[PDB]
């Protein structure tokens, strides 16, 4: 997340790291205590056998007693397309179920179809690079965006900050856009470089998902 | 670690054979894996970025241990916000026209 600002511990409980052995790669969002939902470009290339699924995480640079941490049981795939970058969802099925509790919560989910207009406010976040140069972050960040509709595409969900370099960046596929409280984005990818200005973020339309995702997770 | 690669122009490359550079179990983006291409490009047959936007295609395949690939399109401006292990990476196949 580029231009965003910490999180206050543990504001997002449902925002889970995916991580291999050199740390986060990828987020990912809590859907039922046993399913975290994820782009599906974030593991296609991945040997899913080795990926840790890390709940209840703030600060990835320490050691956190308040860390659940789960391996991929199984993935659930809905037709992804990873030329055009199309139905870019997966669903994960942990090996166990989270214990739910203060840092370890579940997301709620929009309406199948629903779809947002044009200037509705969200929230982006996620532990992606700081800046097109330097790091992943250490601490969740969070990123006040804007939906928009002009160069985007109907079967995605973009989002801009007017007038100013922010947006989400690399290690931030997989993580959450929540707007009215209900997570309508997954981040899937940019355009020119991380936070151009000019060409919005796009995310995975959640909404248009929901009676797959349920069906899924029951 | 060391992860050959080709690079193939007009259909009639594909002589060469050599390897790049990597740090083992690092997490790099693409436009960090767009940069050591475009870098390869350069040093191995003077393709620069002008080049590469004055050519028909450009395109890199990378190959990844769990057998499965991917194709990146070098004039895009395209790039999936992830990162990647560069262990993960076996081969790196370049395209340009
Ligand atoms: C469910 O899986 C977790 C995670 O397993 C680890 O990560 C996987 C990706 C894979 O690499 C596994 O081989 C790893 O063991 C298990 O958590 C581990 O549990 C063992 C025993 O309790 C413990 O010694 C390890 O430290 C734990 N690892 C981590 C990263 O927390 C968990 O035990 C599994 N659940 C059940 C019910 O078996
Ligand atoms: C930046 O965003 C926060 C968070 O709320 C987000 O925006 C909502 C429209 C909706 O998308 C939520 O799901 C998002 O999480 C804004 O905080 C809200 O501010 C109003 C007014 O101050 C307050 O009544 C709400 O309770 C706040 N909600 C939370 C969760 O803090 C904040 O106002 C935004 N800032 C700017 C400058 O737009």
């Amino acid at each position: 997340i580029v231009g965003g600002r910490r999180a206050r511990p543990h504001a997002w409980p449902f925002m889970v790291s995916l991580q291999l052995r050199g740390g986060h790669f990828c987020g990912a969002t809590l859907i039922a205590p046993n399913f975290v939902m994820s782009a599906a470009h974030c593991v296609a290339n991945v040997n899913v056998r080795a990926v840790r699924v890390v709940l209840g995480a703030h600060n990835l640079s320490r050691r956190e007693p308040t860390r659940q941490v789960f391996a991929v049981q199984r993935i659930f795939e809905n037709g992804y397309d990873p030329v055009n970058l199309l139905n870019d969802i997966v669903i994960l099925q942990l090996n166990g179920s989270a214990t739910i509790n203060a840092n370890v919560q579940v997301a709620q989910l929009p309406a199948q179809g629903r779809r947002l207009g044009n200037g509705v406010q969200c929230l982006a976040m996620g532990w992606g690079l700081l800046g097109r140069n330097r790091g992943i972050a250490s601490v969740l960040q969070e990123l006040n965006v804007t939906v928009v509709t002009s160069l985007c595409r109907r079967s995605n969900v973009c989002t801009l900050v007017r007038g100013r370099q922010a947006g989400v960046c690399f290690g931030d596929s997989g993580s959450p856009l929540v707007c009215n409280g209900l997570i309508h984005g997954i981040a899937s990818f940019v355009r020119g470089g991380c936070a151009s200005g000019l060409y919005p973020d796009a995310f995975a339309p959640v909404a248009q998902f929901v009676n797959w995702i349920d069906s899924i997770i029951q | 670690v060391q992860v050959p690669y080709t690079i193939t122009v007009n259909g009639t490359s594909q002589n060469i054979l050599s390897n790049l550079t990597f740090n083992k179990n690092q997490n790099i983006s693409y436009k960090d894996l767009e940069g050591k291409v475009k870098s390869v490009l350069e040093s191995n047959r003077g393709i620069t970025d002008v080049d590469l936007r004055l050519s028909k295609q450009a395109k890199y395949t990378v190959n990844f241990k769990n057998g499965t690939k991917k194709v990146i399109d070098l004039k895009s401006g395209i790039y999936t916000a992830n990162l990647i292990n560069s262990s993960d990476i076996k081969s790196i196949n370049i395209n340009v026209d």
